[PDB]
Order: C-alpha cells, then structure tokens, then sequence
RNA sequence: UUGACCUCAAAUCAGGUAGGACUACGCGCUGAACAAUAAGCGCAGGAAAAGAAAAUAACCAUGAUUCCCUCAGUAACGGUGAAGCGGGAAAAGCUCAAAUUUGAAAUCUGGCAACAUUUCUUUUGUUGUCCGAGUUGUAAUUUCAAGAAGCUGCUUUGAGUGUAGACGAUCGGUCUAAGUUCCUUGGAACAGGACGUCAGAGAGGGUGAGAACCCCGUCUUUGGUCGAUUGGAUAUGCCAUAUAAAGCGCUUUCGAAGAGUCGAGUUGUUUGCAGCUCUAAAUGGGUGGUCAUCUAAAGCUAAAUAUUGGCGAGAGACCGAUAGCGAACAAGUAGAGUGAUCGAAAGAUGAAAAGAACUUUGAAAAGAGAGUUAAAUA
RNA sequence: UUUCAAUGGCCCGUCUUGAAACACGGACCAAGGAGUCUAGCAUCUAUGCGAGUGUUUGGGUGAUGAAAACCCAUCCGCGAA
RNA sequence: AGAGCAUAGCUGUUGGGACCCGAAAGAUGGUGAACCAUCUAGUAGCUGGUUC
RNA sequence: GCAGAUCUUGGUGGAAGUAGC
RNA sequence: AAAACUUUCAGCAACGGAUCUCUUGGCUCUCGCAUCGAUGAAGAACGCAGCGAAAUGCGAUACGUAAUGUGAAUUGCAGAAGAAUCAUCGAAUCUUUGAACGCACUGCGCCUUUGGGUUCUACCAAAGGCAUGCCUGUUUGAGUGUCAUU
C-alpha cells in the first residue's frame, strides 16, 4: 500500500514516505483546501460534524451570554 | 442544502426560532413625554408632527405631499429681529 | 430516585460516601444482568445511573461554590471561575474604558452638549 | 454580474422604518438639519437655488450664532464656503434668523457648586 | 572600592496576547489561458473600505466619504469608456507632530490593602500606599476652520451617587366567539338537504371524504397582565477638590505647520504603483485656468451602501419524484479509486394492522381450505 | 371488428442527386428531449397625451398582504429648433 | 402655420451560452510522462437533430 | 405538443436455451 | 387443408412501472440579526443507547445531570408516578485527537505536591503542572562597558 490513516481526518489519504497526508493537508497547521475543490470542501466543511460547541454558542446568544442562577 | 442547515433538519433539536416580524408597526416615541402623550401611533411621522404644529424638515421635501381633501437688503436684514412665531397647537405652547 | 433536594444539605465526606455505595450496586446491576436481568435490572440501572449523576453534581456545585467564595474580591482568580461568552468579547474594550475621554473633549461636552429643541410650523 | 432591483420596495421601507426610528429618539426636534441656499457653480445652473452643506462662519457671526453653539442646535457649519457677494450672505442669514424664531430650546440642567 | 547608569542574558517567575476555522459580502498581494479573469497566497468585520480637500471649478461659484439616478454610451482613446455639474439617500465631525508646566511631571502601568460594583460570587472600577515608566518628554493647551498671550464685560458649567415613577427595547409566562342539532348516502360526514350561531376571528393545518362554529389556531394584539434584564430622559434627596473651567468681544504682543519625501532621470508591473540613480523649497509646495484654488509626505470617525455564508423569519403566476439541490428516503450515504477526487439508485397497503388466527399438504420456501376489510381488482 | 374476394400498393427520416442511385440513422416501448430569457437598434400596428411627452433614482402614502394600488418635489432624457 | 413622446405587441437585426448535440485542447492548482478538479456553457463556416 | 438526434434514462425482446462452462 | 407449427384478433394471468393524484423536499425572492477558537474551535476518532435497521442524541454525570416551566406520561417494546424519547435553560459535566502544547506519536519523560502500605528514609500510584513567538512588569546574575571612587 501506499497511504494509511491520518491523525487529523483519519481519511486513509496519509502518504507513507513524505508523512503528509493528501485530503487535510497534516501534518501542516493550516488544513489543506482549494477554491476549485467546491464539491470537496462541502465534504468537511462545518456542519458536517457534531458542532458540539458552536450550537452551545448560537443557544448561548439569545440571552446575551448570561451567567448566574435564577431567582 | 447546506451541510450545517442539513444537519438541523436531520436533528430532532428545534430550531432556535425567534418571532420577531412586526412590518407596518411604527417605532414609539420616547424623549420628550409631551409628544409621546400627543403621539399617535398610527398615523407616519409626517402626519404627526404637522398635527402637533412641529417641523419636521426645515428645508424642502423631495417629493409630493398627500392631499386629502380639495382646498376651498442687507441692512433690513442684518439689524432686523424676528418677533418669535406663534403656538399652531396646544402642544406647541405646552 | 433520591431527590436533589435533600442531596444538598449533607457535607461531602457523608455526600461523597453515598458515591461508592451506588458505584458498585451499579456495578453489581450489571453483574447480574450478563447473568440474566429482568427489565426492572434495566431501570434499576438506568435509575441509578441518573441517581450517581444527581449526586455528583451537587458534589461539583459545592465544590466550584467553594472556589468561588474563597475567590471572591481577588484580582486574578482561576480560569475556570471565569466567564466565557467568546473570545472576542473578552477581548473588546470594557465599557469604561469606552467611555474615556480627554479633558478637552470634556470641556467639549459640558459647555456645548447637544440641546434639545423644536422647530414651530 | 446582473443587479436586479427586487429589493427598491424592501429599501423604500427600511429607510421610512429608519425615519420613525431616528424620530423616536429625538422627539420634538427635526428629522433633519436646517441647510443653507446656495448657487450651484456654473453657467448652466447659477440662476438655480439649492441647498447647500453647512452655514459659513461669517454667515454664522453676522446671525448671531457662534460656530460652537451652532453644531448643538442643529445647524450644520461649513469652514470650507465662503460669501463672495452679500446676496449669499444675507439670503443664508436671514435663513438662520428666520430658524432661531421658529425655535424652543428646551432649558437644561447645570451643575452648581454650593461655594465659589 | 562600595554604588548609580547602560547593556547582555536567565527564571517550571507574575499578568497577558498571537496561531486554527469560516470566508456570501470586504481589503490587500499575485496571476495564466479562453483580464485586476479563475486559481494561488495574506487579513478583517457586522459590515468592510473610504472619509473631513496638497478637492472641483472658471460660476451669482461649489464644499469630507459612501451609494443610487443623471451626465453617457458622452468626452477622450483605440470597440473600450470616465468625470465636473445636476437630482436623491444619509449627514458629524475631529485627533496629533511642530510652543517653556518651568512658580514646581501637573501624566501613566503594576504590586499590595481596603471599599464598591455586576448580564455575573464569573464583571468593572474607586480610594490609599509603595514600586516602576517617563525629562532622549508623560499631562493641560493648540491643529490653520485657526490659535497663543494679554485686556475687557457679557453669557455660561457635574466624567458624582441614590430613590421614585413614566416612556422604550429585549427575554420568558398568562388571558381569548360561535352546532358537533335533525334527515339522507357512506366503513367513516368533514358531503347533500333543513334549521341555527359567531365574525376586529370566512388565514392555514389537523381530525376516518370540501369543517368559520370538533381541535390547534386566526382576530382582538399597532394589547391587557405577571415577572426578569436593560436604554435614554424626567422629578427629587444627597454630594460636588469653583482659589476652577469655558464661549463671545477687543489688540501699541505673538502665531511653530509632517524629507530618501516632493521632484528629476530611467527601468518594469497594471495614469497610479514599484525598483534603481540623484535628491529639494519656504508665501514655499501641489493641482488648475499673471490669476484662481488647495495645504501632501501623521491619525481617527457613525449613517446612507454590500451580502449564494452564519442565526432566524415570511413568501411565491416556481418544480412536482427521469422534475426540483447530487441528495423529499440509511445522501456527500452506499459504492469506486493507491490517492487527489468521484458519487448514486431508492417516495404512496388501509380510516384502522384489523399485517391473514385456525385446519391441511410439504424437508422447506410456499400452496390450498378459511379468515379481516367498504375494497385483498389494497 | 375479424376475414375473404377483385383491383391497387417498393421503407420511413436525413443528405445527395434534374431525378434517383445512393450512403447514412432506425430491435421494440415508455418518459425526458432543442429559436429561450435579456440589453440595444430599426420598421409596422395598437393605446395614451400632444409642442410637448415620460409617475416608480427617490419622496409621500398605503390598518382588510403594505414587495400591490394611489399620489408627485426637483431634475433629466427625447422632441420642438 | 411644428409631430412628437411614452408604453404594449409584431417583425427584422446585432450582442450576450443564444435552437440542441456535436472538434485535439490550452491554462491555473493539486494527486500518485500519467491521473484529478476548476476556468468552461472555451473555440464549429462543418455533422446529426429540431415536436400540432 | 416528438418517430428519428450511431439522442438521454428505464423497461423489454428476437438471436437462444444458442455460444458455451 | 384438421393437429402441430406460424400469423392475426380477443379474454385471463404474468412482466414492467407509465399516467393520475400528493408531498414534513427543492428552487427563487424579500425581511430581521451579528454570535467560532489556547477558558482548546472547525474537523476526525472511539465510546454510551435494556433492543433499537440506520440515523439522531450524548460523553465514563455518556439518546444526558442541575434549575425553571407545563403538569401525567413513555410506546416498536420496555420502563418511572413531579412522571415526559417534553419544553425552556443562567448552573455543573464534556473520553482520545485536532491550531494541539513535556519529548515523541507507539511509547518515553521531567519537576513539584499529595497520598499509599498489609511491602512506609525510599519505592509506587495519582494529581498538579511542564509548547513557541512576542508585549508589560518582577527577581537574579554576568560585562570586554560609562563613570563614580584621595
Ligand atoms: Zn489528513
């Protein structure tokens, strides 16, 4: 074989010898993307995952980022 | 379509709806509480102000006015004094 | 299921002892239900894993309570007892020092303000 | 690119809704600000009477209205125009005079120390 | 020598901050092919950018920026293609450097200690003290529109903290008209016929077939009510470091204005910009037609404007399952490719599962007798 | 309708070519499948007004959908010259 | 002794993808001479088709 | 508004129970 | 010539999924709003649902806990009687990764503190920490420095 699993994506696109990976662009900070790729960035934009803390943040707006207890 | 707005018409979380559409309602009147008294809300700023006896252009307007029913020199302006104006209405001297 | 009401006035050493003694009757629940479990096995777990939660709340809450307290009116306190709101809104310029002015722009707004008026038609 | 317009009645009503808004804040004043009349600059149009930006200082100080006074009153100033004839002088002073008659300037408090 | 100052380092020292993601709109840099073009790279915000004239004009002159209409398919150029004026939307102005506070660094960060305050025990400050920063310059004052200093006599004044109520905004509760009468058809009445009711409600949806009156709702509501969080004002109590600070007026006194920039030569990118060589002035310099206008080489700034993204919302002379998004359903899923990437097909029993008990043939799958249903030609 | 009898009847479309010959396309059926939208110009007709004419950049206004309808300040375009 | 101006329709015409299907690409950026994505609906005097 | 585009998608035939395995 | 076979027509049964009807979907337009991240984001992985086809939800407090509100459900089963596979939501929690941060990328560590224990000096386990650039300050020490220095 020529790639394995990635760190990042965990997609097997990680290329063995020069250890970068081919879809996320690891082991570089800055995740590999193209303006030409429309139909691939869809692919792993945001929405495409949990969003665990960005839906507590929209939830979090209406009231203005409050804290404290009720009364 | 999109994948973030796929992901909460997959989800069986509510949306975080807010009912916020009020069109033709007018903003109310704070500031000086003898207009907000006097103030109708629903006649336009145009009708309220001509009805308590205010300006509210002192310059030109930019296009027609409504009508609703059929009608039936340097000295002298320099040294002049204008003698005030009178009260139109009753909120006007008030 | 034991209520948060009477789960909040007992100290936590007694609070604490109440942690155990649910841990392994969850752990022996499941013991018995590999060996075979009625569908009460499935609810006493399922109770009692919500009643483990319950308590280690209020074990969390009066601890963090704890922290907040003995932090109270000092300049740095952990990050933890923080607020979070954004980042960038922990970043902006508080509303006082928004509202900083020079003495010149003082004077500007104490001798000239603007005045409220109206015009008569 | 194609701009289309759909959106003209959409803008007719957020502009209006922004009228009622400012008018809301700042109840009995005007809308707008008095402007001055001013001659457009050339030989096609000089006959015309327009409105200008702000009053001069010299159109200020003959009305009796000091540049600093002037800004809290609602009437816009202009550092740049000047009155190269006396016709524009006394046309826009006469417009200032004509203003500070239709005017009530509601009376505001002042801070008073006890002593000195 | 002690010791100050300047360095150069160190610390798992204290307090901070940057990265990545999104990128519809926005601002830079870069760039081919068939043009600031796609791509590529860099950086933001709720808008961004621009912005208070080194601007137009040649007039009776205009007056920051931005956007729309017009100018105008015009001038000009070699088919490209503006701008001044004009009409609208919106309007708001300002801050430094260059002055000796010199009769008094008047300025600021931090540590510590109290006192407050909160969208908040999470936030934000005040007072006191010590240390540090700072005279190689922190405040007050000044920005050309002026201004300073004197003089003069008129008009002025809070960066304070509570209480009360009113007026607004935001969030969460609560309040709300009238047939399920009679006859017929039907599995079912929401149909037809008769007799009635409500209507500021005859939108829409659900319910066993076309329901204003069965249900949710709709109207009232452009509000009553109950709380919570807030904004700008009003009224009023207290406090107020005013020996102060301003505007206007007057002059036998003064008035600083940004340089490897402007500009010149030359070479490249697309006039602007950039490199390279050279390199200024002080009624000087810029841009225009002797004259007019502006005052660069420092900075900030809401509104009108943009918005295939994000959080919601309301719609439509749109499509109606080979259509409309690739995707109405396990859809960027299954699946394919080493990988980059590529990427489907697939909606409908009935009102109700009442989803065919039971007997029988068969190794079984199934079949036949039955059975349910208005209908198994569901 | 089926079928019989009598008489007649070369496979359709495209291109070619006087014409055909041709060479092409056609296993069959269902569904989909091609002069559209928009900017400018010119002719003609209709409609409105007429030495005039054009409301919709915008403003005013519109409580029963308010993206509609209704109203028109200043310009400007094209004509008259 | 001015006949225009505005709107609608018809027709013709010129641009835009421009009746539809059709011709090797080239360029930019990637993945392991090759492959992939976009510019692209690139370029057609020509081919086939073009519905009562 | 279709009969054609070696049209597109789907279904289905003769060849054929043939070639063959 | 009847049968068979072939052809045509019709009936019934298959095959197929057209048409019709609709539809919690798309598409388009308009309107309101401004809210990611070292206080660990977007994404990826692995786990938890008594069973869930997936899908969704959640994070060892695992289809959630606290609080508030409504007030009696859940449902294909099952399960509890302030119940709910509910809504709101200010409090807690949030596994391994990822800008990803002790070094590495499986493992190997460093310092400190705490504790074990029937094996107590130590060892062991756990916890707390331990990335880089840069800004302000603090502390410390060097200098080939400038002096000061009778
Ligand atoms: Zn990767």
């Amino acid at each position: 074989k020529s790639h394995t699993i990635c760190r990042r994506c965990g997609k097997r696109s990680f290329h063995i010898q020069k250890s970068t990976c081919a879809c996320c662009g690891y082991p570089a900070a800055k995740t590999r993307s193209y303006n030409w790729g429309a139909k691939a960035k869809r692919r792993r934009t945001t929405g495409t995952g949990r969003m665990s803390y960005l839906k507590k943040v929209h939830r979090s707006f209406k009231n203005g980022f409050r804290s404290g207890k009720p009364a | 379509a999109n994948p973030r707005q796929r992901n909460k018409q997959r989800s069986g979380k509510p949306r975080l709806t807010r009912r916020n559409a009020n069109k033709k309602a007018k903003a109310k009147i704070y500031g000086n509480f003898v207009i907000q008294q006097n103030w109708d809300k629903h006649a336009t700023l145009r009708q309220n102000y001509a009805r308590l006896g205010l300006l509210a252009t002192p310059n030109y307007v930019t296009g027609g006015v409504e009508k609703l029913y059929p009608d039936p020199t340097l000295d002298d302006v320099l040294d002049k004094e204008i003698s005030i104006a009178p009260a139109k209405t009753e909120v006007v001297r008030q | 299921a034991l209520k948060t009401f009477e789960l909040r006035k007992q100290s936590q050493e007694n609070l604490a002892e109440q942690l155990q003694e649910l841990r392994q009757e969850l752990a022996s629940l499941r013991v018995q239900k590999i060996a075979g479990g009625s569908g009460s096995k499935l609810s006493k777990i399922k109770t009692t894993r919500k009643d483990i939660a319950r308590i280690l709340t209020v074990i969390n809450e009066s601890n963090r309570l704890a922290a907040r307290e003995a932090y109270k009116n000092k300049k740095y306190i952990p990050l933890d007892l923080r607020q979070k709101k954004t980042r960038a809104i922990r970043r902006a310029l508080t509303p006082y020092e928004q509202s900083r002015k020079t003495l010149k722009q003082i004077k500007k707004e104490r001798y000239f303000p603007l005045r409220k008026y109206a015009l008569k038609a | 690119y194609v701009k289309t317009w759909f959106n003209q009645p959409g803008r007719k009503l957020r502009r209006r809704q922004a009228r009622q808004t400012k008018a809301a804040k700042i109840a009995p004043r005007p809308v707008e600000a008095i402007r001055p009349a001013v001659k457009p600059p050339t030989i096609r149009y000089n006959m015309k009477v327009r409105a200008g930006r702000g009053f001069t200082l010299e159109e200020l100080k003959a009305a009796g209205v000091s540049r600093r006074v002037a800004s809290t009153i609602g009437i816009p100033v202009d550092h740049r125009r000047r009155n190269r004839s006396e016709e524009s002088l006394q046309r826009n002073v006469e417009r200032i005079k004509v203003y500070l008659a239709h005017l009530i300037v509601f009376p505001r408090k002042a801070g008073q120390p006890k002593k000195g």
